[PDB]
RNA sequence: GGAUAGUGGCCUACCAUGGUUUCAACGGGUAACGGGGAAUAAGGGUUCGAUUCCGGAGAGGGAGCCUGAGAAACGGCUACCACAUCCAAGGAAGGCAGCAGGCGCGCAAAUUACCCAAUCCUAAUUCAGGGAGGUAGUGACAAUAAAUAACGAUACAGGGUCUUGUAAUUGGAAUGAGUACAAUGUAAAUACCUUAACGAGGAACAAUUGGAGGGCAAGUCUGGUGCCAGCAGCCGCGGUAAUUCCAGCUCCAAUAGCGUAUAUUAAAGUUGUUGCAGUUAAAAAGCUCGUAGUUGAACUUUGGGCCCGGUUAACGGGGCCUUUCCUUCUGGCUAAACCAGGACUUUUACUUUGAAAAAAUUAGAGUGUUCAAAGCAGGCGUAUUGCUCGAAUAUAUUAGCAUGGAAUAAUAGAAUAGGACGUUUGGUUCUAUUUUGUUGGUUUCUAGGACCAUCGUAAUGAUUAAUAGGGACGGUCGGGGGCAUCAGUAUUCAAUUGUCAGAGGUGAAAUUCUUGGAUUUAUUGAAGACUAACUACUGCGAAAGCAUUUGCCAAGGACGUUUUCAUUAAUCAAGAACGAAAGUUAGGGGAUCGAAGAUGAUCAGAUACCGUCGUAGUCUUAACCAUAAACUAUGCCGACUAGGGAUCGGGUGGUGUUUUUUUAAUGACCCACUCGGCACCUUACGAGAAAUCAAAGUCUUUGGGUUCUGGGGGGAGUAUGGUCGCAAGGCUGAAACUUAAAGGAAUUGAGGUUUCCGUAGGUGAACCUGCGGAAGGAUCAUUA
């Protein structure tokens, strides 16, 4: 069954960006999916998306723009202490100056640079570069 | 896919994107409730009540018009059965295939299908006793099932 | 995917699965069974000592060849009966019968280095003095 | 209750029947004292920790006790077990896992030396004592610094008038290894630091270890030795399964150090959480159900305005309003509502910050121990009465404690309201910090709880209905299953009629029936099995598997639906249902085929190893067994990614076709879609070692959930133990030892020939045969 809707959303985004479409459709939708897409969008990795509102669970149409190499989910959401966040970056990012790993901390869902700038940590959620 | 088979069909029904009152309806809002209950004293299980209401009287679905579903209305009027619909029907099917297997011993396909049906009964009764709709054990058995169905 | 539990509360399964699979190893099994403490030719130790029981003449080919013969020795502590490898010719007349030799391994973790099968040990000392220096006429062998 | 210093089943008497466990209790092994720590440095890990510090236990092995604040003490005692000493034979006495030392064991570890001078301890005590401890002796465990040589002059080879290399060429300058007055050092010595004197010309005062086919650095080096039915013949050449057989020269790497053996760590992604593989290389359970375990759809305060406000126009912080800061109490401004003030998670997980955390060890700051390994020292002066900086700092990934946060993941709340809120009121039930002098009791008011009911106050209380799931209903569909029933020709046999010399069978023969008529032809019957053609790269079933007609019985998937519950679900150790064929125990019937057997001829060749008869079996009933190449050699669930046409089932549409005898429903076909299947052809966008693959893709850019399995080849699915079976056997399942390979995928160069799998019987064995299964076997021709 659908154990993770974020995992399927990020897989669909990866397949659309690798194959080469400009719009992709995501079913279902979630608050965590929406905030992940907002964090990916604020750095310009994707374009502009809207939330189709059926009464049941909702869908998202994302307008890609290229310049997205790879987005992924990390499962399970491991508990990440702050002094280990940078280890995770060195685990799965191409370089030390670009690429972002996504955390679900108690201040919300943010990238790791904002996580250390606000000096808070939480669980891991995924990564994008 | 199907819980006890390899089939993967998606044949279902698709509720409209409308949580109110079709414009052509204009019949009532209260008459459908006594329509429901007078169908229910006749001995009608609410699947039959719903299909009768949408086949003869134009009720699109009872929840959008009345505000409450058919379990809720029948329990509000004190007509709730001692066991729910689907558990009763599952026990009835198990009793029928148990009678068939009694009079024909060498039906191994019937034996396997009885195994699946009783496992389904066990899972559903366990759900009902998790929410404590049923008494805390209620203990589905073999012979008292046939005593239970009628 | 991948056939292993990836749950955050799924460490006991991963732990016991690694334990059983580790049992299907080679070094782990020979380490935690005490195999060097039950059935090794030595006691599982580095060197050992023994007296020379006989000197067997194994040869590579017909006698138009190189002479590579050596002794068969029982151990002192365990009493096991093995065969060794004396080094090259000129040292075969050095070793005698009942000569108190000190033995080491040969160099392939129980496998035979070179083309000599059936031997696992090489003589390090003979008559409790030396073997290499007694070759290099730097010290002589004491009598008894 | 006893006993204990004291709690306590610690023990006793009585009474209950409890307690732990698949979240591994209990039993067993440990070549197991635990921790600080050690090695290995990308991370994460892996291995070690007997051993300088902390804690425990012990004094040859059980057991007991005195004295004392403190002992179940052993450099205290008593007895038992095992060793063992003395003698006058009656008796007495023992405990080095303290320091030296010796025996034994082994690959494996030193002085029967000096002293309390330092550090500390004990005592009546500055004073005595201390094998605690220090000092020296042995000591290549481990570690630091650097000796074995440096500078000229002459002659050659150079680069070419100023720079190098070579020489049985030459010259003098410096020194410590040593030896030693002295002084220092030290408890006293030794040694170090300092130093009068002596001490360098090559066999000086001499450096070693290992290697020179590849990894891996340095021999197109030399000589000698053992052998040849190879050429010549007594000088030799070439070759030697001489794995170089050995010496000399030369070179290489490190250097007071180098090699070897064993164990372990890394490079090793061959243990894999990070981080492997499971079509064909090892490996997806025969199939489905199912408990624990692991995992599980979406949704509930979002947004905006206002300021103040920290650091480099940007990031971070807090307060107000926006229907919004909700809860539990003392005192003041007041007229249930403000302020000064005590604390809070329904119940958690998660994360930030703080504490309290032994030193030594690790990282690291300072500091010229002559550098350094170290050590925690030192530094500057009027160096004649002094001054002064230091002995920091960081980490500890679990548990307990305090705290900020409220995303993520849970969990509880109002459905018979038994719900929340009140200056709406009566009654019950209890207690009084008081005042009636204190106290005991009697009562009222009053004060604070709990309850029984009545009037209200309010938007009065139930999230979608998952292209999740189950359930209902409608019409279908299918070689799905059980029972009954029907049919078909075939085979064999029997009866009746016909007719004459053969018939069978193979490569060739022979047994065999036959002038009582074989074989064949014709009519009829009986038995048992099996369902040809139609039959498809079609259908159904969880898999094995399922093919004549009809009836009965129960089931099922896909489709359709504005039906119904609202997470009921995914995968699953335990445990269970079914499981081809062969096989076992009893009955039935036994047509055909046919393991076993009985016999024919064995002809170089059976390449063509057969023929006839034929039990068990094949079928069935009632019980067992549980395996196959049980194969898609590809777990199951969920998502996304590429074109094309067929085709099965259902549904939707067509002023389409066709059959009614009137062109009305309907059935068939055509067209366009749509859901669910069994497949098919092309391609690489991707993957692979390749064959190849729409999954074997979305994987060094490595994480959706879950179950099983593999760890180089033999030994070996063997031995042993357990369990199940009537048996055959099934499941579970080694080790010693041996091997440097083994395998997969493709291209290029005397005789029997398919390769296997499960199972039963015979056999000189690999073999031969019976039954069922597989390809891991080489598809032309016609048509559409």
């Amino acid at each position: 069954t659908r154990s993770s809707v974020l995992a399927d959303a990020l897989n669909a985004i990866n397949n659309a960006e690798k194959t080469g479409k400009r719009q992709v459709l995501i079913r279902p939708s979630s608050k965590v999916i929406i905030k992940f897409l907002q964090v990916m969008q604020k750095h310009g990795y994707i374009g502009e998306f809207e939330y189709i509102d059926d009464h049941r669970s909702g869908k998202i149409v994302v307008q890609l723009n290229g310049r997205l190499n790879k987005c992924g989910v990390i499962s399970p959401r491991f508990n990440v202490k702050i002094g280990d966040i940078e280890k995770w970056t060195a685990n799965l990012l191409p370089a030390r100056q670009f690429g972002y790993v996504i955390l679900t901390t108690s201040a919300g869902i943010m990238d790791h640079e904002e996580a250390r700038r606000k000096h808070v940590s939480g669980k891991i959620l995924g990564f994008v570069y | 896919g199907r819980m006890h088979s390899a089939g993967k069909g998606i044949s279902s029904s698709a509720i409209p994107y409308s949580r109110n009152a079709p414009a052509w309806f204009k019949l009532s809002s209260e008459s459908v409730i006594e329509q429901i209950v007078k169908y229910a004293r006749k001995g009608l299980t609410p699947s039959q009540i719903g299909v009768l209401l949408r086949d003869a009287h134009g009720v699109t679905q009872a929840r959008v018009i009345t505000g409450n579903k058919i379990m809720r209305i029948l329990k509000s009027n004190g007509l709730a059965p001692e066991i729910p619909e689907d558990l009763y029907y599952l026990i009835k099917k198990a009793v029928s295939v148990r009678k068939h297997l009694e009079r024909n011993r060498k039906d191994k396909d019937a034996k396997f299908r009885l195994i699946l049906i009783e496992s389904r009964i066990h899972r559903l009764a366990r759900y009902y006793r998790t929410v404590a709709v049923l008494p805390p054990n209620w203990k589905y058995e073999s012979a008292t099932a046939s005593a239970l169905v009628n | 995917g991948k056939g292993k539990p990836r749950g955050l509360n799924s460490a006991r399964k991963l732990r016991v699965h690694r334990r059983n699979n580790r049992w299907a190893e080679n070094n782990y099994k020979k380490r935690l069974l005490g195999t060097a403490f039950k059935s090794s030719p030595f006691g599982g130790s580095s060197h050992a000592k023994g007296i020379v029981l006989e000197k067997l003449g194994i040869e590579s080919k017909q006698p138009n060849s190189a002479i590579r013969k050596c002794v068969r020795v029982q151990l002192i502590k365990n009493g096991k009966k093995v065969t060794a490898f004396v080094p090259n010719d000129g040292c075969l007349n050095f070793v005698d019968e009942n000569d108190e030799v000190l033995l080491a391994g040969f160099g392939r973790k129980g496998k035979a280095k070179g083309d000599i099968p059936g031997v696992r040990f090489k003589v390090v000392k003979v008559s409790g003095v030396s073997l290499l220096a007694l070759w290099k006429e730097k010290k002589e062998k004491p009598r008894s």
